[PDB]
């Protein structure tokens, strides 16, 4: 028989024996101190929902970092070029 | 000197705390809930068991008729039937072929075995919690039970210990509880006098030796059709049996938070749920002025590859210089780490091992020895033993669940993104400035 053991602990009682209580340890594959190659799998095992949330947070932050910084830079580049791009004889 | 702290309501787990009255040597304060007894305010509704169907010796007027009298017996169903002309071993037992009647008085009574096999329905208005605390303060300790109800001091001896309202008002017992042979089952038993045939409590009484027992077995009697005198009592099999068969597993195997359930009185015990607000006015005689305690003038922390785990999987060592040798307190200033020890005998110069446990993947928890502080720091490896027979000794604080390396990476990603939007702002500033500068 397989029983999922929560960090809170699980009690199993078999026949007439004294109830035995066991608790799940927060230990899983990978390593909290290896490279991300092992970090992400470790936290994902310990908490799938939290790990996926953090990963999407990173992805969203990266999206803002890239597309919003690129938009700002494009804005400044575009509006700094146009005073010259409109002039056919300006020495930039 | 009054002090207060929360304590995780987890039986046997020893909480640690350090009270640091300003002018006096920091005093070790370890709180341990050696036991708990969540005993609710029970009230007996009624007892019940297998009814015994007793059909009293039938009455026959022979040539005549009979008044179907009333009775106090439960489910008295003394219907009367005519034209029976019954037979006993001696043959016919009357003197007419008709114009005769049989009265078949019938009762339900407590079976003699009910004396032990009875069950009782208990209501539970509220589950007040009482916890048997064992507390050690300084080089002294006492055992005392207190009601975690709230203001209720429930203190004992010199320690005016006072518990606080349970963070969560959890109760394992449903509003209607039935007890059987010391097993407990939550079940919405029908109210007193509201018996229903074949349901639990089809028969009910004040107590086993009461004469006010009632019932609603749905007993009905057919005509005594066969030649021999017999009463055709028929009824729903006792609701006690149906409940005994279908009640499922008892509460002792279904209450959450690991509650253990006992009887006489009905009480939940050693149940690990929420936190216990605790405040204690430990007596000044327990303290000593800081100047008279041993004091360490140099200290550093070194950790021997702490295996973070539910038990004391980590180990660390303190190296120190002290002014005088003596016995001196130690404590963790972070609730993510708990020290197995609370006090040590300190040499003039030397070191001592301090076993510890932690739920954090790191060791970035400060350790205090008699008021000094040292930032311990190291990566703690996860434990190979996926399962242990000991309750997780510390809570999994999210604020310390991220490892230093992982926290570094996560803050590096957010730092990159934030710095990029900062550069965005900077270039918008540059463009706005250039537009006006080169007008």
């Amino acid at each position: 028989r397989n029983f999922s053991v929560g960090r809170e602990g699980l009690e199993y009682v078999w026949g007439n024996h004294e109830p035995v209580r066991v608790w799940a340890q927060e230990s899983a594959p990978g390593d909290p101190h290896g490279w991300p190659h092992e970090i992400i799998i470790h936290y994902y095992h310990r908490h799938p929902v939290y790990t996926v949330i953090v990963l999407c947070g990173v992805a969203l932050a990266i999206l803002v970092g890239t597309a919003s910084s690129a938009a700002c830079i494009a804005k400044a580049r575009r509006d700094c070029l146009t005073p010259y791009a409109l002039a056919p004889n300006a020495t930039v | 000197f009054e002090h207060a702290t929360t304590v995780p309501n987890v039986p046997g787990i020893p909480y640690k705390a350090l009270v640091e009255r300003a002018g006096y040597a920091p005093l070790n304060l370890e709180i341990t809930v050696v036991s708990s007894e969540l005993t609710p305010s029970t009230n007996k509704e009624y007892v019940t068991c297998r009814f015994h169907t007793v059909i009293p010796s039938p009455q026959v007027k022979c040539c005549g008729s009979l008044e179907c009298k009333a009775s106090s017996k439960a489910d008295y169903t003394c219907r009367v039937f005519g034209g029976v002309y019954p037979f006993m071993w001696g043959g016919a037992q009357c003197f007419c072929d008709s114009e005769n009647t049989q009265l078949s008085e019938a009762y339900v009574e407590f079976a003699p075995d009910c004396t032990i096999d009875h069950a009782v329905a208990l209501k539970v208005h509220t589950a007040a919690l009482k916890v048997g605390l064992r507390i050690v303060y300084g080089n002294t300790t006492a055992h005392l039970d207190t009601f975690v109800n709230g203001v209720t001091p429930g203190s004992s001896r010199d320690l005016k210990v006072i518990a606080g309202p349970i963070s969560a008002a959890f109760s394992p017992f449903d509003h209607k509880v039935v007890i059987r042979k010391g097993l407990v089952y939550n079940y919405d038993f029908p109210e007193y006098g509201a018996m229903k045939p074949g349901a639990f409590g089809d028969i009910q009484a004040s107590s086993l030796d009461a004469t006010d027992i009632v019932a609603r077995t749905d007993i009905r009697l057919l005509k005594p059709s066969v030649k021999n005198i017999h009463v055709p009592y028929t009824q729903a099999v006792s609701g006690y049996e149906m409940w005994k068969n279908n009640s499922g597993r008892p509460l002792q195997e279904t209450a959450p938070f690991g509650c253990k359930i006992e009887v006489e009185p009905l009480r939940a015990s050693n149940c690990a749920y929420g936190h216990i607000p605790i405040s204690i006015d430990i007596p000044d005689a327990a303290f000593v002025r800081s100047s008279e305690s041993p004091t360490i003038l140099e200290v550093s922390c070194t950790v021997a590859d702490c295996i973070y785990s539910a038990d004391f999987g980590g180990s660390l060592t303190l190296q120190y210089k002290a002014d005088r040798e003596g016995h001196c307190p130690v404590h963790s200033h972070s609730t993510t780490a708990v020290l197995k020890e609370a006090t040590t005998h300190v040499t003039a110069v030397g070191s001592i091992t301090l076993h510890f446990s932690t739920s954090s993947p790191q060791a970035n928890f400060i350790v205090s020895l008699c008021g000094k502080k040292t930032t311990c720091n190291a990566e703690c490896k996860p434990p190979a033993d996926h399962i242990i027979g000991e309750p997780h000794k510390v809570d999994q604080e999210f604020q310390a669940a991220v490892s230093k390396t992982s926290w570094n990476w996560l803050l590096a990603l957010f730092g990159g993104a934030s710095s990029l939007i900062v550069v965005g702002l900077i270039v918008l500033v540059c463009s706005s400035m250039l537009i006006n500068t080169r007008r």
